[PDB]
């Protein structure tokens, strides 16, 4: 419950920041650019913190089993229950996902040790080489 | 205390995207 | 410790300021005399709220000199500690007898008898500091001090604190 | 009108983004309310408070699914796939940003060079704040005030304006702020005539 | 081959409710023909055993309320494995089952009874059936992030810069 | 105030100029710094309005990029609002700025909500807002009032959440 | 004055260098790394949150 409580408070403050940026964008007059940048950066880093904390406590969230209250009446609140207990993406995200699979050529249910595995090994090395090259370039010139 | 509670942001107008397919017997 | 309190003051206005703009002179006098002061009854006077909402009272011309005295009430944020208070602060100066920690606008001193022996004075370090197995305390190091006593004068309040027990030192 | 259209579009987009985010808080506020009522009361919306007494979320235990090669390698190569797409979009967005920046930036170097090679030295120069605009503009003192003249009516101050249409430089005096047009030269051109 | 996740899978059987109707007596009978009911579960084995024999907080409340539920224990205690049992019922529209698997560890040194372990969540709402909240939260957050990205790229397109003023609109 | 001995001058119940009892108000470094900054900028705006009466730029002060820029804006504010005759105010403001745990108003509100949701004493709440403790026992020893009054799990949760809430500089 | 401008350009240059190195490492190991050894520290625990953090890096 502690992990979900932290999840709750952080998500609540994130929603509060979203409400903030909303009611300062809803004005007919746009404020100064700098205030918009500050709000954007704060809210966006807060979203990063949300993602990181959600990532930290995956096990507590997975262990929890959802069950309706005995006192909660489903006969009158079935619409509210079905609003919360359904969780599919917006279609423009699933069609974006399908277009991304098609554009990249990636598909992840039949892959085996032949050509794609030699390509996978031949990719690791470019990253390491580029990292070392830029470390060398940084070391070449004194930046202090 | 609590500076301000959150405004109710319910969206009942959201149509939902529940896939329905296993109806035929 | 920061708190909101209701304060009053008696201010004497010179006869040469007797004109239609007397409220402005009273406001300037109040702001210039009260803000930043220290009173042993209420600690340092940090700030005054609702400047536009200053309360005023009718004048009462003194029978001896002609200066008009006014009673002004307001609400102010002030700082004052209590016995047994624990506060974080910044090390100011290092000495062999102990150290001095600035907390808010005040100074709390700790004597070497008031820390555990694990903290040893190092003078060869630049700056000289207190070094232990886990905690190192020096300039600009956040240090928690448990205030034990306070001495109040007209313009300032000094404090003496101890860190003799556990969970004290560098954070 | 396109600005209004795009502003409405981004408003409705952010509203759609926040509508789904609200439900996350709605579902997750229940646990503390179940554990501690008083702290949890404020978390939920008033409508959800009216819906039911909140004790909804209670702790429960479920075991972790037995792992195998089957889903982690597919997941991590699918994530490689999504991050290769983010790299692609990264390169494309950076290229577009740099193209826009290069085009605009070379435009202001064009105007900058025009300004630099259009200005001569000439007289005593400062920055002043315009009464109507409020910004800083270059001004030149041309008047005989320092030369010994006692004429107090005019200060001999002319503001420098870079002509947008002709890409040239013009001088606008302080006193004659009524004539706003291209016929200023002939309208203000006065002279002294002696007839015998 | 694209498969719809079973968590969102919803079955409707109008013919069964028209013929028999919704009741706790035949709620398991209603569930039997669903895809979620595994044919390898010991419940089906008990069903064929019964057929052959014929041919030849609220947990304690629902425990004591029905005798067929009793018969369910005295026919299920002998067989250990994946089994389907009722969780709770509120009439006349809401039923939920309890999806648990049993391992009757009768080894020496364990004074506890058979081990009961959850496997899945199933909710019978009306004539419909419903089956992770982590996925819901991450999906909502990612769609929100996509919309925010679209809005911010549009706003940055609207942005215009001049050296002598800064950035304006 | 180890034993919550606040005396008559700082009683929990305060009598205001309106004659109604109020809860004693305690502010940590962040709340006090934000309040004094708001008061100073409001006074500067009032002074400018008065000067315009006798005869845009203010948005950059409240939003500071860095600590050094915030300190420079603070110095300008003191020069234009205080007159430079009050060194104690400058020292207090510098101490607030250097050791402000939280810079944004929303995060400070989050900290206030987290600390005062349990209904603890305002002294303890302000102390917790001022002090960042790694472990619950550390805070309990350094705050003797918190002993016997808050469960260790709750204090640990609050401290961890507050440490997570700290905005990176 | 001019010394303040010197210092400001100093953090300007170092921030360029640091963000350059950051975007370099992010895009190079944008291909997520799976290593059985405990020494490696690369976590991708939630599916689409990864792409969100990626576009985070891009926008920053």
């Amino acid at each position: 419950g502690q992990a979900l409580d932290a999840v709750r408070m952080r998500l609540a403050q994130l929603t509060h920041s979203l409400r903030r940026i909303r009611d300062e964008m809803s004005k007919a007059e746009l404020p100064q650019w700098y205030t918009l940048q500050s709000q954007l950066n704060v809210t966006l880093s807060q979203l990063v913190s949300v993602t990181s904390t959600l990532q930290h406590f995956q096990e507590t969230l997975d262990s929890t089993v959802v069950y309706p209250l005995p006192k909660f009446p489903t006969t009158s609140h079935e619409s509210l229950v079905t609003t919360l207990l359904r969780k599919k993406n917006i279609p423009e995200v699933d069609e974006w996902m399908k277009y991304v699979r098609e554009t990249s050529g990636v598909t992840t249910a039949l892959l085996k040790d032949e050509e794609i595995e030699k390509l996978l090994q031949q990719d690791r090395e470019i990253t390491n080489w580029a990292r070392t090259t830029f470390r060398n370039e940084y070391g070449k010139h004194d930046f202090k | 205390p609590s500076y301000s509670p959150t405004s109710p942001s319910y969206s009942p107008t959201s149509p939902s995207y529940s896939p329905t397919s296993p109806s035929y017997s | 410790m920061f708190f909101i309190k209701d304060l009053s003051l008696n201010i004497t206005l010179h006869p040469s300021f007797f004109g239609p703009r007397m409220k402005q002179y009273l406001k300037t006098k109040l702001l210039e005399e009260v803000e930043g002061s220290c009173t042993g009854k209420f600690g340092y006077i940090l700030c005054v709220l609702d400047y536009d909402n200053i309360d005023i009272q009718r004048g009462r011309i003194l029978p001896t000199d002609g200066s008009a005295e006014f009673n002004v009430k307001y609400r102010a944020v002030v700082f004052k500690p209590f016995k047994g208070e624990v506060v974080d602060g910044t090390v100011v100066s290092c000495s062999q007898h102990g150290f001095e920690v600035q907390v808010g606008p005040m100074k709390v001193f700790v004597t070497k008898h008031l820390m555990p022996q694990d903290l040893t004075f190092n003078a060869g370090s630049n700056p000289p500091s207190y070094q232990s197995s886990e905690d190192v305390i020096t300039i600009k190091s956040r240090i928690r001090v448990k205030i034990e006593g306070c001495i109040s004068q007209v313009s300032s309040i000094h404090a003496i604190g101890s860190i003799k027990e556990d969970y004290l030192g560098a954070i | 009108e396109q600005f209004v259209k795009r502003r409405r579009d981004m408003l409705e987009h952010i509203n759609l983004a926040m509508n789904e985010s609200s439900l996350a808080l709605e579902f997750v506020s229940l646990l503390l309310s179940s554990v501690k009522e008083s702290t949890g009361m404020s978390s939920m919306s008033p409508f959800l408070r009216k819906v039911v007494k909140p004790s909804s979320l209670n702790s429960d235990k479920i075991p972790y699914v037995a792992p195998t090669k089957k889903e982690y390698i597919e997941l991590d190569i699918l994530n490689k796939g999504w991050k290769l797409q983010s790299l692609n979009e990264s390169k494309d967005l950076l290229r577009a940003s740099f193209n826009k920046l290069s085009s605009i930036l070379q435009n202001e170097h064009d105007y900058w060079n025009k300004i630099m090679q259009s200005i001569s030295n000439k007289d005593v120069i400062f920055k002043i704040r315009d009464r109507t605009s409020g910004q800083k503009l270059l001004a030149i003192k041309y008047g005989y005030e320092d030369s010994g003249s006692t004429y107090k009516h005019d200060r001999g101050i002319a503001n420098i304006r870079n002509n947008i249409e002709s890409q040239n430089l013009d001088l606008i005096p302080h006193s004659s702020s009524v004539f706003k047009g291209t016929d200023f030269v002939h309208s203000v051109k006065k002279f002294l005539r002696v007839r015998i | 081959m694209n498969v719809t996740p079973l968590d969102e899978l919803q079955w409707k059987s109008p013919e069964w409710i028209q013929v028999f109707g919704l009741r706790t007596e035949n709620v398991l009978d209603y569930f039997a023909e669903s895809p979620f009911f595994d044919k390898t579960s010991n419940n089906q084995v008990i069903k064929m055993q019964r057929q052959f024999s014929q041919l030849n907080p609220a947990r304690r409340q629902i425990l004591f309320k029905y005798p067929m539920y009793m018969q369910l224990e005295e026919e299920l205690m002998k067989l250990d494995g994946t089994e389907y049992v009722l969780s709770s019922v509120r009439e006349p529209d809401f039923w939920v089952i309890r999806k648990q698997r049993r391992t009757n560890n009768s080894g020496v040194g364990s004074a506890k009874g058979p081990e009961i372990i959850p496997l899945q969540d199933y909710y019978i709402i009306g004539a419909n059936i419903y089956q992770t909240i982590f996925k819901i939260v991450q999906s909502r957050l990612m769609s929100t992030s996509y919309h925010l990205n679209s809005t911010l790229e549009s706003l940055y397109d609207l942005i215009e810069f001049q050296p002598s003023q800064g950035v304006h609109y | 105030a180890a034993t919550l001995q606040l005396g008559q001058e700082f009683q929990l119940k305060q009598i205001n100029h309106q004659g109604e009892e109020e809860e004693l108000i305690a502010l940590n470094l962040s709340e006090a710094r934000l309040v004094i900054k708001e008061a100073l900028v409001e006074r500067r705006r009032a002074f400018k309005r008065s000067q315009k009466k006798h005869k845009a730029d203010d948005d950059d002060f409240m939003h500071s990029e860095t600590r050094e820029k915030e300190l420079e804006s603070i110095d300008v504010l003191l020069e234009q609002t205080t007159g430079g005759n009050n060194k104690d105010l400058k020292n207090t403001m510098q101490y607030l700025t250097n050791f402000s745990r939280f810079r944004d108003q929303e995060t400070v509100g989050a900290v206030i909500q987290l600390l005062k949701s349990t209904g603890l004493h305002p002294f303890e709440v302000a102390q917790l807002g001022s002090l960042a403790c790694d472990t619950a026992d550390e805070a309990k020893t350094l705050i003797p009032s918190l002993n016997n009054k808050i469960s260790d799990d709750e204090l640990e949760r609050i401290l961890k959440e507050l440490s997570n809430l700290e905005t990176l500089y | 004055m001019s010394n303040q401008a010197l210092y400001e350009k100093l953090e300007q240059t170092r921030t360029i260098l640091s963000v350059k190195l950051a975007e370099l490492i992010n895009m190079t190991t944008i291909a997520d790394r799976n290593d059985d050894d405990e020494g490696s520290f690369a976590q991708e625990n939630s599916e689409l949150a990864v792409a969100t953090t990626s576009v985070m890096m891009v926008n920053n």
